[PDB]
C-alpha cells in the first residue's frame, strides 16, 4: 500500500484506497505501517549478499582478535597480602601458603 | 532507638572521623547544614513535640497474642480430623514464623552488605554464613512441598530424610 | 513558526520576479496572462524548467498531473493560491 | 515575590513533609536508612571514642 | 504582532553573472556551445553578505586572537604577581 | 520575547550587536581556555614519565646469565 | 560480549553517519556510535570511566541537538543539510555553539570530551583485548572527526542554499540562554568534574609516545581526509556513486531486509497457519 | 491531487517526467549550484538531441535505455521537500484537521460563544441545502448513459447554480489549522 | 606494539605467553632477592576501603591523597602534591612490571641458547 | 552498460521498468478506458452519497463487508481436505507441540538426575 | 456468607416491582450496595478460611472473586442501559433478571463448600449467560455461539460429575475441607489416568485451554455488551478456580500428566498472540487476548507452586478487570459505526480525546506495564515457569512481545491517523461512558497499592 500513488485524490487518503474497488486479501499486511514492497535502489539479492558479507566478516574478524589477542609489554600486577586472600572471600582460619612477589 | 531490640538487629558502634579542616577557604557544605538545621529540622522537632504530648495525653495499650503449644501431626492419628486440624494450624503458624526468621537473616545481610562499602566481600562474612546455615535449613524443611502443603507433606519429607540419613550412618559404621 | 501570511499579491510579485530573471523570455514583453506556448514562444522542456523554479521559489512540490498544465504566471498564482489557502 | 512564594509552597513545605516522615515514621524500624560507613584514615580522630588512628610507617619519601 | 512591515522586493536587474563561478559556468558551458537560461536567478547567494567564504581552519578559529591576548595578559600577570 | 527582524529576500538578515559579541566572547572563551590548561598542564596532553627502553636495560639488572650458571 | 558489541556498533554507526544527509539522522547516528563507545569502556573494566562519559556527552550531545532544531526552525523546517548554505555569519551564536560541541565530541584538548573520550581510548589501548575491538575503536574515533567536519562543512560554510525569502533569526532570549548554559557546560564541566571526584580506578601513567598521541592523531587525520574529500565536491565533474556509498547510505541495509522479510514472514503466518 | 488522471500516459508526458525526476536527482547529486547549473544544461543537451525522433519505435526503445540508467544513477537518499510525500514535516499537522460537521455536536454554551460564526455556518448551510437538490437533476442531466467515463465534474452553467459537488471541497478545514 | 608482532609471526616459544608469566624461579637471577615492602597495613587500609584493585603496593600514596581531598574540600586543586606522589609510584610499579617482562624474555632466550648448545654438543 | 535490476517479492519491478506499459496495443488502450470507467463510476456513487446533506450515518462500503467475510467466513465452506492442506495442518499443528515436549522433557530429566545425583548446587534456591 | 445472597436474591422482587422508568436506578443502587458488602470477606485470616457454615465458606482465592462478581453487574448495567432503550418494560426486566440470576449462581459457586454443590451452580450458570446470548444479540451468528458455548462446557463437564460421585463413593465426602485434609495419593495407573483426566477436562474447557477454545470468539463476538463482559471477567475465571481446588486430590499425577496441556497452554499463546495482529474485529481481537492470558493462567496452575499460584490468582483479577474494560470502550465505538470491523473508524483521538486516554490505560493495563498487577501475575508465572524449565523463558518473553505489539496495533489503528470522511455520526462521549471506563480502571490502579489482597492463599 506505499507504492501507491500518493498524489492521487483517494477517499481514504492514509490508507490510499477507493470506495468500491475489491480490497486485497492482506491489506491489513500493506498498510504503510508495516511490510512495504516498493521497489529498492539495490536488488534485494545484492543487498542480502552485501549484509551478510559485513555480518560474517564481522564475527570472523572478532574471532581472529580473540585468538590473537592485543597487550602491552607488561608482566601481571603484584598484589600485596597473599595475592590480596584475605580480602576477598577471607577463611581467615585456614592459613594459606604464602605467595610473595619478588623485587625487580 | 528504644523502638527495635539492638540484639536482634545489630549494628557497629559507627566511628567517625572528626573534622580536621586543611584549609582557611570556608566549605558550604557545613553553611548549608547549618542553614537546612534553622530552617527545616527546628520547625519539624516542634511539630513533632506537639503531636508526641498529644499523644501521651491519650495512653493505651495493646497487646501481642499468646498461642499455646498443641500436640502435632506425629502424635495425631490417621483420621482424627480434630487433632489433624489443630496440628495442621500450629504447623502453619510455624512456617510463617520461621519465614520471618529468614528475612530477618535477609535483612541483616543487606544492611551489612550497604554499610561496609568497598570491603564488604571481606567485613559480611558472618552474616554470609549465618544466612548460608539459616537457609540450609529451611530448604530442609519447606522445599517441594507444593502449592498445596500441609503437615502430614512436611513429616513424609522429613521420615524419607531420615531414612536416607541412617541407611547412610549405618553404612558409614560397618564399612 | 515566525512566518510572515503571505498573500496573492507577494506571490504575483514573486512569480514574475523569478520569471524576468528567465533570460529565455524578454523581460519588457511578459505580463500576468502571458501564455508560455505561444506568447512567448517556450518549449515543453522550458515549461517544466520555469515550474521547477517556482517550485525551489516558494519551498513546495507541485505534482506533474496538476505542474504539466500551469501555462499562464496568473494560472501558477491562483494554482500557488489554492495550494496555501490565500483568500487575500 | 513570586519567587519566594514559590520557594515556600514547592520546596518548603515538601522538604518538611519529608523530613518529618523520614524522621519520625522510616528510622523507627531498623535497617530502613542505612549509610556506608565513612572513611577512616591515619591520622584522624573519632568524635565517639577520642582516640587517634596510628599514623603510617613512615616510608622513603624522595621524589 | 507580528512581523508586518510591508517587504518590498529589490530590483531584478543587480543580479549579474559576472564576478561570480556562475561566470566559470558559462565559460565552461559556451565552451561546448551552450548557455545557462537561469544563470541570473542564482546569483543572489553570491551577492551581498554572502559574496565572502571562511574556511574551515579559519572556521574552527573563531574567536582565538581575543583568546590568545586573553592568555597573554593573564600569563604575564601571573609572570609579574608569582616572582615576589 | 526578543527584538523584532524583518525579512529580506535575497539579502543577508539583519544581526544584532548583543549576538555578534556573545558568538565572540564564548569563542575567545573557549580558545582562552584551552590556551590556559594547556599551558598549566602541559604534561596531560604529554604525559609526565618517559617511556624506558627495555633494550637498554642490561644483562645483569635482569639476571642474564649466558650459559654460565648451569 | 560487551566489548565486541560496543566496537561493532560505534563503528557501523560511524559509516553510517558518514554519508547521511538529514542533520538529525546525522547526529542521531553519532549518539549510537558514543553509545558503542560507552560499551566499549564497560567490556574493559571501566564502569567508572563510562560513567563519566555518560555525563560529558550529555551536556554536549545535548548542545548539538539544540543548535540542529535551531537551523531546523530558522530555515522553515527544513532538515536536509543541502539546502543550508552559509550560515556562519547569518546565524552566529548557533555557529558558535555547534563548533564548540563539534570539537568537545571529537575530543579537543581540556574539552568537555577530553577527560571521558582521552582517557577511554588510553585505556583500550593498554588492555589485554581484541585486536579488532581496538582497530574498530580507534577507525570509529577517526570517522567521528570526519563526520564533525561534514557537519560543520556543509552546513555552515559554503554559498547559501535555501529558498530566497530569508526567515533567519537567533535573536531569543530563550534560545539563547538555553544554549549558553550548556556551552558553558560543554566547556567546564568535564575539568570541574573531573577534579572534584575522587579516583576510583588506576591510571595509564606511562604510555609510548605515539600511543598517547593515538586520540589526537587520528581525530586529526579523520578530519583531514573528510575535508580533503568534501572539497572535492566543487569540482566540475560527476561520477557515479561506488557500492561501499550505496552500502553506507542504505545503513549497511539493515532496515531494508530485516523490516520486510521477518515481518513479512511472521504476518503471512499470522493469518495463514494460525 | 486536484486534476483528474487520464486513462493512460502520453509519450510527451512520459518522457517530461523522466525529465524531471533526471534533473532532481542530479540536483540532489551535485549540491552547488553552480555545478547544479552546469550539469543540467548538459542534461538538458543530453535530452535534447533526440528531441526531432520522428518515428516511435526508436523513440520508444529511446526513453526505456533511459530508464534503466535513472535507475542505476537515481542518489539513493533524493532530496524531498518537507511537505512532499516523503519529506519530514509530510502529514505533520493532519491531526489539527478537524471537520466541520464537528461544529454541529457543540454545547449551545461553547455556541454563545462566536454567534457570529454561526450565523455565517447557518447560511452557508441553507446554501448548501438549495444547491444540493439543483446539482443532482445537473448532474443526472450532464452525465452520459452508462455511467461517467473519467473522474471530471462539470461547472455550474446557469446564474445561481453552483459547481456539483463543492461543500467538501471548499469546506476543507485548511493547511495548518493550528 | 612489536612485541606482538615478533610473537605472532616470529617464533611463539621464544616470547613470553603474558597469561601465565613468570615461568622461571623468581631466584634464578640472583640470590639476595630482595623483598618487596608494604606500608599500609591491613586494618587501616580496610578502613580507607579504597577499593580491591586499588589495594596495590602504592596504596600508601593514595590514602595520603584521599586524605589530603578530604581535609581540604572546597580548594580540589591543593592536593597536587599527594596526587604526582600517587602517580609516580604507579609510574615506577609499571616500569618494574617491564622489567620482568623483560626478564622473562631473555631467560627465555637463554634457556632456548643452552638447549640448542646442548643438543649441538651432543649431535656432534 | 548498466547492471541490470532484478525484482523480488519484497522488492518489486518499478513501473518504468516495466516492459508491459511499453508493449503498447490498443487492447491495452481499450482495457485502460474500461478500468479508468468503472473508477469513475465507482468516484461517483461514492462522492454523490457523501456531499448529500440528508446524509447522517455511514457510507457501506460492500467491498470492505466482502474483504472481512470472506477472511472470516468463507472460509470453511471453502475448505477442501488436500495432500497440501492435510500435510500442513498436521505439521504445523503438531510438529511444535512434539518438538517442545521434548526439548522440556529434555531438560526435566536431566535437572532431575542431577538433583537425585546431588550435584546441582541449589544453594540459596527457596522460593519456587 | 447469607448477608450476601440474601440482598442478591431480594433484588430480583425490586426489580420487578419498580416503575418502567425507575429500574435502571434501583439495579445499579442497590448492586452498588451489595458490592460495598461484599468488600469485608475481603478481611481473610493467614490460617485456614472463613467457615461461615456447613454449606458455605470463603477463603482468600475465594474472596476476590467474589467481590469482582458483585462489582461487575452495576459495570454490566451501566453499559446495557443504552442499546436496550427501545425494548419493552418486561423484556428489560427479564435482562437484568438474567444478570441478578447469573451472579446469584457466581456467588454460590465460589463458596460451595462441597463438590457437588460447586458442581450444580458451575453448571446452573450456563443457563442465563446462553438466554442472554441467544435473545438479546445482534447477528444471526448468535444461536451458533450459544449452541458451541453450551455444547463445549457440557461435554466437559459430564465427566466431571461421574468422576465426583465415584470419589464420594470412594472416599465418603465431597466436602473440600475433608478432602484437604484427608488427602491421598493417586497411583499411577490407567483408571488413575482416567479420573485424573475427568476431573480435569471440565475446568480445561472452559479455560479455554489452546484447541478447546473455539466456543470463545463465537461466544464473545456474538453476545451483548453484558454477555461479553460477564463471559471475560468472571465467567472464564471459574475453570481456573476449580483447577485451584481439585488439584489437592490429583497429585503426584499431576507431574507426569500435564505434559500435554503445559505444551498446548505455552504453545497456543504464542499462537493467539499472533492470531491478535491480523485481526479485522475489534471483539475477536480481545477474545484472543483473552485466550492468551488463560493460557498463561493453565500454564501456572499446572506448575503447582506457590508463586505460580499467586501470580495465577492475580493475573485472573487483572485480566478479568482489563478484558471487561476493552470489550466496553469497543462497544463505545460499535454503538456509533455499527460495524464492529477495526479498520472502518479511524483517527478517533482527533474526535473524542476522553476515549482516547481511556484506550491508552486500557492498553497500557493489557501491555503488562509495571507495575500494574497484570505485570505482578505476568511476573510471578513467569518466574515460576523458569524455576520449572529455563527454556520457557523464550516463550515467555515471545508472547510479552507479541502481546505488546498488538495492544499498541490496536491503539494506534483506531485512535490515530486520519479520521474516515465519511463517519459524521460520532457524537461526544456520554457521562455514562467515561463514568464506566473510569470505574473499571481507578480499581486496577487501586489494588496495584495492596497486591496482598489479590495475591491468593499463598501470600
Ligand atoms: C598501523 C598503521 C597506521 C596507519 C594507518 C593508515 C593511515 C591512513 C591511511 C588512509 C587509508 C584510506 C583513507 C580514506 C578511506 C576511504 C575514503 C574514501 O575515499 O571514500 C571514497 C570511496 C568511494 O567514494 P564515492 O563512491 O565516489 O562517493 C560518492 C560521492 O563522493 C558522494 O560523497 P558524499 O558527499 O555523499 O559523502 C562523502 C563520504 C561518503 O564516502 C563513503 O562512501 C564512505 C565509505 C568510506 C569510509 C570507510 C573507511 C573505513 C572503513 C572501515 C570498515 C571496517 C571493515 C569492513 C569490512 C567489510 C567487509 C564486507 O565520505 C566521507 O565523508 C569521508 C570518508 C571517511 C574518510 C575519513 C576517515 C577514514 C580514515 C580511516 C581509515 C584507516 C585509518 C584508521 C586510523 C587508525 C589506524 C589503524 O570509498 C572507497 O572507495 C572505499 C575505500 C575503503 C573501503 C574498503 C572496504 C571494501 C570491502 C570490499 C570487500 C573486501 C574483502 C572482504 C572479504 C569478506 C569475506 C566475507
Ligand atoms: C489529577 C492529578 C492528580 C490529583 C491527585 C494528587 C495526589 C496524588 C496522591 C495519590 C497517589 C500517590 C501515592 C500515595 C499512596 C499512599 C496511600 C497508601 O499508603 O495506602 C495504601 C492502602 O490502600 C489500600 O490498601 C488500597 C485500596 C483498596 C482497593 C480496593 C478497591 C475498592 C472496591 C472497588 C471494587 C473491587 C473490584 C475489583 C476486585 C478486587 C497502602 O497503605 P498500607 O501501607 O498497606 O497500610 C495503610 C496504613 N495502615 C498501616 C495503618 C493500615
Ligand atoms: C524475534 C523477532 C521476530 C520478528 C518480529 C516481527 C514482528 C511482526 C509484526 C510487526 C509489525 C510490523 C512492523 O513493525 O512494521 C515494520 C516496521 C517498519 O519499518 P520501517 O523501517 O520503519 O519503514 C519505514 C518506511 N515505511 O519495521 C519494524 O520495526 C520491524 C522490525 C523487525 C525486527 C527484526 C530484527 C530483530 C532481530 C534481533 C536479532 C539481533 C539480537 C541482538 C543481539 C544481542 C546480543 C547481546
Ligand atoms: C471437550 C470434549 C471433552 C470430552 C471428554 C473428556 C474427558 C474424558 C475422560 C474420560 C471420561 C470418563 C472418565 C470416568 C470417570 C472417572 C471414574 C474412574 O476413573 O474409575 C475408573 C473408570 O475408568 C474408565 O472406565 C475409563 C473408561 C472411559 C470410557 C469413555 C472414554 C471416552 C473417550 C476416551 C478417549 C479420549 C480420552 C481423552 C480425551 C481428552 C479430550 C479430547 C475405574 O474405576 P473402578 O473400575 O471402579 O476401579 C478400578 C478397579 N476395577
Ligand atoms: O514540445 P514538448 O511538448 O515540450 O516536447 C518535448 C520533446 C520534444 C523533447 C519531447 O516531448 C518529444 O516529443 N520527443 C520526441 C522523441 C524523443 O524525445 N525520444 C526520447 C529521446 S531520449 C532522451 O530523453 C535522452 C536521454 C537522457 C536521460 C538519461 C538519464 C540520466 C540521468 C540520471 C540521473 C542523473
Amino acid at each position: 500500500q506505499q507504492e501507491r500513488d500518493p498524489w492521487y485524490d483517494w477517499d481514504h487518503p492514509d490508507l490510499r484506497l477507493n470506495w468500491g474497488e475489491p480490497i486485497h486479501w492482506d491489506l491489513d499486511m500493506y498498510i504503510r505501517n508495516r511490510v512495504d514492497t516498493s521497489p529498492t535502489p539495490v536488488s534485494w539479492n545484492t543487498m542480502c549478499k552485501h549484509l551478510f558479507g559485513f555480518v560474517a566478516f564481522m564475527l570472523f574478524m572478532f574471532w581472529v582478535g580473540e585468538i590473537y589477542p592485543s597487550y602491552q609489554p607488561v608482566g601481571p600486577k603484584q598484589y600485596p597480602y597473599n595475592d590480596l586472600y584475605l580480602e576477598r572471600g577471607g577463611d581467615p582460619t585456614k592459613e594459606p601458603e604464602p605467595v610473595v612477589h619478588y623485587e625487580i | 532507638p528504644d523502638s527495635w531490640d539492638k540484639d536482634v538487629y545489630p549494628e557497629p558502634p559507627r566511628r567517625t572521623p572528626a573534622p580536621a579542616p586543611q584549609t582557611s577557604l570556608p566549605n558550604p557544605v557545613t553553611y548549608l547544614t547549618k542553614i537546612f538545621d534553622l530552617l527545616v529540622d527546628r520547625p519539624v522537632t516542634l511539630a513533632r513535640e506537639f503531636i508526641e504530648q498529644q499523644h501521651a495525653k491519650n495512653r493505651y495499650y495493646y497487646y501481642h497474642r499468646e498461642f499455646r503449644r498443641v500436640p502435632d501431626i506425629t502424635e495425631c492419628e490417621e483420621k482424627d480430623i480434630l487433632c489433624m486440624f489443630e496440628a495442621e494450624m500450629q504447623w502453619r503458624r510455624d512456617y510463617k514464623v520461621d519465614q520471618e526468621i529468614v528475612n530477618i537473616i535477609q535483612e541483616r545481610l543487606k544492611a551489612c552488605q550497604q554499610r561496609e562499602g568497598e570491603s564488604y566481600r571481606q567485613n559480611c562474612a558472618k552474616e554470609l554464613e549465618q544466612f548460608t546455615q539459616v537457609s540450609k535449613a529451611f530448604q530442609d524443611r519447606y522445599s517441594d512441598l507444593g502449592a498445596h502443603y500441609s503437615a502430614r507433606k512436611c513429616l513424609a519429607k522429613q521420615k524419607q530424610r531420615m531414612l536416607a540419613e541412617r541407611k547412610a550412618a549405618k553404612e558409614a559404621a560397618a564399612a | 513558526s515566525d512566518a510572515p501570511p503571505l498573500t496573492l499579491e507577494a506571490i504575483k510579485d514573486r512569480v514574475l520576479y523569478v520569471l524576468k530573471l528567465y533570460d529565455k523570455i524578454d523581460p519588457e514583453k511578459l505580463s500576468v496572462n502571458s501564455h508560455f506556448m505561444k506568447d512567448l514562444g517556450l518549449d515543453s522542456l522550458d515549461q517544466v524548467e520555469i515550474i521547477m523554479a517556482m517550485e525551489d521559489e516558494f519551498g513546495f512540490e507541485i505534482p506533474d498531473i496538476d505542474a504539466e498544465k500551469l501555462m499562464c504566471p496568473q494560472e501558477i498564482v491562483d494554482y500557488i493560491a489554492d495550494k496555501k489557502d490565500v483568500y487575500e | 515575590y513570586r519567587h519566594s512564594i514559590f520557594a515556600v509552597t514547592h520546596v518548603l513545605i515538601p522538604v518538611w513533609i519529608i523530613h518529618y516522615y523520614l524522621k519520625y515514621h522510616v528510622t523507627a524500624k531498623p535497617y530502613t536508612v542505612v549509610e556506608r560507613k565513612p572513611r577512616i584514615f591515619p591520622g584522624d580522630t573519632i568524635l565517639e571514642t577520642g582516640e587517634v588512628i596510628p599514623l603510617m610507617k613512615e616510608f622513603p619519601d624522595q621524589h | 504582532e507580528h512581523g508586518h512591515s510591508k517587504m518590498e522586493l529589490p530590483d531584478y536587474k543587480q543580479w549579474k553573472i559576472e564576478g561570480t563561478p556562475l561566470e566559470t559556468v558559462q565559460e565552461k558551458l559556451a565552451a561546448r556551445g551552450l548557455r545557462d537560461p537561469w544563470g541570473r536567478n542564482e546569483a543572489w547567494r553570491y551577492s551581498g553578505g554572502f559574496a565572502n567564504n571562511v574556511s574551515f581552519v579559519g572556521a574552527l578559529l573563531k574567536g582565538f586572537k581575543w583568546g590568545f591576548a586573553a592568555f597573554v595578559v593573564a600569563v604575564g600577570a601571573e609572570y609579574y604577581l608569582e616572582s615576589q | 520575547g526578543g527584538v523584532h527582524i524583518e525579512p529580506r529576500y535575497r539579502q543577508f538578515p539583519q544581526l544584532t550587536r548583543s549576538q555578534l559579541i556573545q558568538a565572540e566572547f564564548f569563542s575567545a572563551t573557549m580558545w582562552f581556555w584551552i590556551l590556559w590548561r594547556f599551558w598549566h598542564d602541559s604534561d596531560a596532553v604529554l604525559g609526565h614519565f618517559p617511556y624506558p627502553d627495555p633494550s637498554q636495560w642490561t644483562d645483569e639488572e635482569l639476571g642474564i646469565l649466558p650459559d654460565d650458571e648451569d | 560480549m560487551t566489548l565486541c558489541l560496543g566496537a561493532i556498533t560505534t563503528l557501523f554507526t560511524a559509516l553510517c553517519a558518514i554519508t547521511q544527509n538529514d542533520i538529525k539522522k546525522i547526529v542521531a547516528f553519532s549518539t549510537s556510535s558514543q553509545l558503542g563507545l560507552m560499551m566499549v569502556t564497560i567490556g574493559i573494566n571501566q564502569p567508572h570511566l563510562a560513567f563519566l562519559h555518560i555525563c560529558m556527552h550529555a551536556f554536549f550531545k545535548a548542545m548539538l541537538f539544540m543548535c540542529s532544531g535551531s537551523i531546523i526552525h530558522s530555515l522553515n523546517d527544513e532538515q536536509d543539510i543541502r539546502k543550508m548554505g552559509g550560515l556562519y555569519k547569518a546565524m552566529p551564536f548557533t555557529t558558535t555553539a555547534l563548533i564548540i560541541g563539534s570539537l568537545a565530541l571529537t575530543g579537543m584538548p581540556y574539552l568537555t570530551g577530553f577527560y571521558s573520550k582521552d582517557l577511554i581510548i588510553e585505556a583500550v589501548n593498554m588492555s589485554y583485548t581484541n585486536a579488532w575491538a581496538l582497530l574498530m575503536t580507534l577507525i570509529a574515533t577517526s570517522l567521528t572527526a570526519a563526520y564533525s567536519t561534514r557537519i560543520i562543512f556543509f552546513a555552515f560554510l559554503g554559498k547559501p542554499r535555501f529558498p530566497p525569502l530569508v526567515l533567519i533569526n537567533e535573536n531569543n532570549p530563550l534560545l539563547i540562554n538555553s544554549i549558553k548554559r550548556l556551552l558553558i557546560g560543554s566547556i567546564f564541566a568535564g575539568f570541574i568534574i573531573s577534579n572534584n571526584i575522587p579516583p576510583m580506578t588506576v591510571p595509564n601513567t606511562t604510555m609510548p609516545l605515539y600511543m598517547k598521541m593515538t586520540a589526537l592523531i587520528v581525530t586529526i587525520m579523520g578530519f583531514m581526509l573528510a575535508l580533503e574529500l568534501n572539497n572535492t565536491t566543487y569540482y566540475l565533474k560527476f561520477k557515479y556513486p561506488s557500492q561501499t556509498y550505496k552500502f553506507s547510505n542504505m545503513l549497511g541495509y539493515y532496515p531494508s531486509i530485516m523490516h520486510r522479510l521477518p515481518t513479512y514472514h511472521n504476518l503471512s503466518m499470522s493469518q495463514k497457519s494460525a | 491531487a486536484f486534476s483528474a488522471p487520464a486513462a493512460y500516459l502520453t509519450h510527451q508526458q512520459k518522457v517530461l517526467r523522466l525529465y524531471k525526476r533526471a534533473l532532481r536527482h542530479l540536483e540532489s547529486w551535485c549540491v552547488h549550484r553552480d555545478k547544479y547549473r552546469y550539469f543540467a544544461c548538459l542534461m538538458r543537451a543530453r535530452f535534447d538531441e533526440h528531441k526531432n525522433e520522428k518515428d516511435m519505435v526508436k523513440a520508444t526503445q529511446l526513453l526505456r535505455q533511459a530508464e534503466e540508467e535513472f535507475w542505476y544513477g537515481q542518489h539513493p537518499q533524493p532530496y524531498i521537500f518537507p511537505e512532499s510525500p516523503g519529506g519530514t514535516s509530510y502529514e505533520r499537522y493532519e491531526c489539527y484537521k478537524v471537520p466541520e460537521w464537528c461544529l454541529d455536536d457543540w454545547h449551545p454554551s461553547e455556541k454563545a460563544m462566536y454567534p457570529d460564526y454561526f450565523a455565517k455556518r447557518e447560511q452557508w448551510k441553507r446554501l448548501r441545502r438549495e444547491s444540493w437538490e439543483r446539482e443532482v437533476k445537473q448532474l443526472q442531466e450532464e452525465t452520459p448513459p452508462g455511467g461517467p467515463r473519467t473522474e471530471a465534474l462539470p461547472p455550474a452553467r446557469k446564474e445561481g447554480d453552483l459547481p456539483p459537488l463543492w461543500w467538501h471541497i471548499v469546506t476543507r478545514p485548511r493547511e495548518r489549522p493550528m | 606494539g612489536a612485541h606482538l608482532a615478533r610473537r605472532y609471526l616470529g617464533d611463539a616459544s621464544k616470547e613470553p605467553d603474558p597469561l601465565r608469566m613468570p615461568t622461571f624461579p623468581p631466584d634464578y637471577g640472583f640470590p639476595e632477592r630482595k623483598e618487596r615492602e608494604m606500608v599500609a597495613t591491613q586494618q587501616e587500609m580496610n578502613d580507607a576501603q579504597l577499593m580491591l584493585q586499588q589495594r596495590d603496593y602504592c596504596a600508601h600514596y593514595l590514602i595520603q591523597l584521599l586524605k589530603c581531598k578530604r581535609d581540604s574540600f572546597p580548594n580540589f586543586l591543593a592536593c597536587k602534591h599527594e596526587q604526582h606522589d600517587w602517580d609516580y609510584c604507579e609510574h615506577l610499579d609499571y616500569v618494574k612490571r617491564m622489567k620482568e617482562f623483560e626478564r622473562e624474555r631473555r631467560l627465555l632466550q637463554r634457556k632456548k641458547r643452552r638447549e640448542q648448545r646442548e643438543a649441538e654438543m651432543a649431535r656432534g | 552498460s548498466f547492471p541490470k535490476y532484478k525484482p523480488s517479492r519484497l522488492a518489486t519491478l518499478p513501473a518504468t521498468l516495466d516492459p508491459a506499459e511499453y508493449d503498447i496495443s490498443p487492447e491495452t488502450r481499450k482495457a485502460q478506458a474500461e478500468r479508468l470507467a468503472i473508477r469513475s463510476r465507482l468516484k461517483r456513487e461514492y462522492l454523490l452519497q457523501y456531499n448529500d446533506p440528508n446524509r447522517l450515518g455511514v457510507i457501506e462500503d460492500p467491498a470492505l463487508i466482502r474483504w472481512t467475510y470472506a477472511r472470516s467466513a468463507n472460509i470453511y465452506p471453502n475448505f477442501r481436505p488436500t495432500p497440501k492442506t492435510s500435510l500442513l495442518g498436521a505439521l504445523f499443528g503438531i510438529g511444535p507441540l512434539f518438538f517442545w515436549y521434548y526439548v522440556f522433557k529434555t531438560d526435566r530429566d536431566k535437572k532431575e538426575k542431577l538433583i537425585q545425583e546431588g550435584k546441582l548446587d541449589q544453594t540459596f534456591n527457596i522460593s519456587y | 456468607m447469607l448477608k450476601i445472597i440474601i440482598p442478591t436474591t431480594m433484588l430480583l422482587p425490586m426489580t420487578w416491582m419498580s416503575k418502567h422508568n425507575m429500574i435502571w436506578i434501583n439495579a445499579t443502587v442497590h448492586s452498588l450496595l451489595i458490592s460495598l458488602i461484599s468488600l469485608s470477606l475481603l478481611n481473610q485470616l493467614g490460617e485456614n478460611s472463613l467457615n461461615f457454615s456447613l454449606t458455605f465458606f470463603s477463603d482468600s482465592l475465594s474472596a476476590p472473586l467474589l467481590v469482582l462478581t458483585t462489582w461487575l453487574l452495576p459495570l454490566m448495567l451501566m453499559a446495557s442501559q443504552s442499546h436496550l432503550s427501545k425494548e419493552t418494560t418486561t423484556r428489560k426486566k427479564l435482562y437484568i433478571t438474567m444478570l441478578i440470576l447469573l451472579q446469584l449462581f457466581l456467588i454460590m459457586t465460589f463458596t460451595a463448600t462441597e463438590l457437588i454443590l460447586f458442581y450444580i451452580l458451575f453448571e446452573a450458570t450456563l443457563v442465563p449467560t446462553l438466554i442472554i446470548i441467544t435473545r438479546w444479540g445482534n447477528q444471526t451468528e448468535r444461536l451458533n455461539a450459544g449452541l458451541y458455548f453450551l455444547f463445549y462446557t457440557l461435554a466437559g463437564s459430564l465427566p466431571l460429575l461421574v468422576a465426583l460421585v465415584y470419589i464420594q463413593n470412594t472416599t465418603g465426602s465431597l466436602n473440600f475441607l475433608i478432602i484437604h485434609y484427608w488427602s491421598h495419593p493417586l497411583s499411577n495407573s490407567w483408571s488413575n489416568i482416567f479420573m485424573w483426566l475427568a476431573c480435569i477436562m471440565a475446568f480445561m474447557v472452559k479455560m479455554p485451554l489452546y484447541g478447546l477454545h473455539l466456543w470463545l470468539p463465537k461466544a464473545h463476538v456474538e453476545a451483548p455488551i453484558a454477555g461479553s463482559m460477564v463471559l471475560a471477567a468472571v465467567l472464564l475465571k471459574l475453570g481456573g478456580y476449580g483447577m485451584m481446588r481439585i488439584t489437592t486430590i490429583l497429585n503426584p499425577l499431576t507431574n507426569y500428566m500435564a505434559y500435554p496441556f503445559l505444551m498446548l497452554s505455552m504453545w497456543g499463546m504464542i499462537m493467539t498472540s499472533s492470531i491478535c495482529l491480523r485481526q479485522t474485529d475489534l471483539k475477536s481481537l480481545i477474545a484472543y487476548s483473552s485466550v492468551s492470558h488463560m493460557a498463561l493462567v493453565i500454564v501456572a496452575i499446572m506448575i503447582q507452586t506457590p508463586w505460580s499460584f499467586m501470580g495465577a490468582t492475580a493475573l485472573m483479577i487483572a485480566h478479568g478487570l482489563t478484558s471487561s474494560m476493552l470489550f466496553c470502550l469497543a462497544n463505545t465505538n460499535y454503538e456509533r459505526v455499527h460495524s464492529r470491523t477495526m479498520i472502518l473508524a479511524r483517527g478517533l483521538q482527533t474526535l473524542l480525546p476522553l476515549m482516547a486516554t481511556w484506550w491508552l490505560v486500557a492498553s497500557l493495563t493489557n501491555l503488562a506495564l509495571p507495575p500494574s498487577i497484570n505485570l505482578i501475575g505476568e511476573l510471578f508465572i513467569i518466574t515460576a515457569s523458569f524455576s520449572w524449565s529455563n527454556i520457557t523463558i523464550i516463550l515467555m518473553g515471545m508472547n510479552m512481545m507479541i502481546t505488546a505489539l498488538y495492544s499498541l496495533y490496536m491503539l494506534i489503528t483506531t485512535q490515530r491517523g486520519k479520521y474516515t470522511h465519511h463517519i459524521n455520526n460520532i457524537k461526544p462521549s456520554f457521562t455514562r461512558e467515561n463514568a464506566l471506563m473510569a470505574l473499571h480502571i481507578l480499581p486496577l490502579l487501586l489494588l496495584t497499592l495492596n497486591p496482598k489482597m489479590i495475591l491468593g492463599p499463598l501470600y
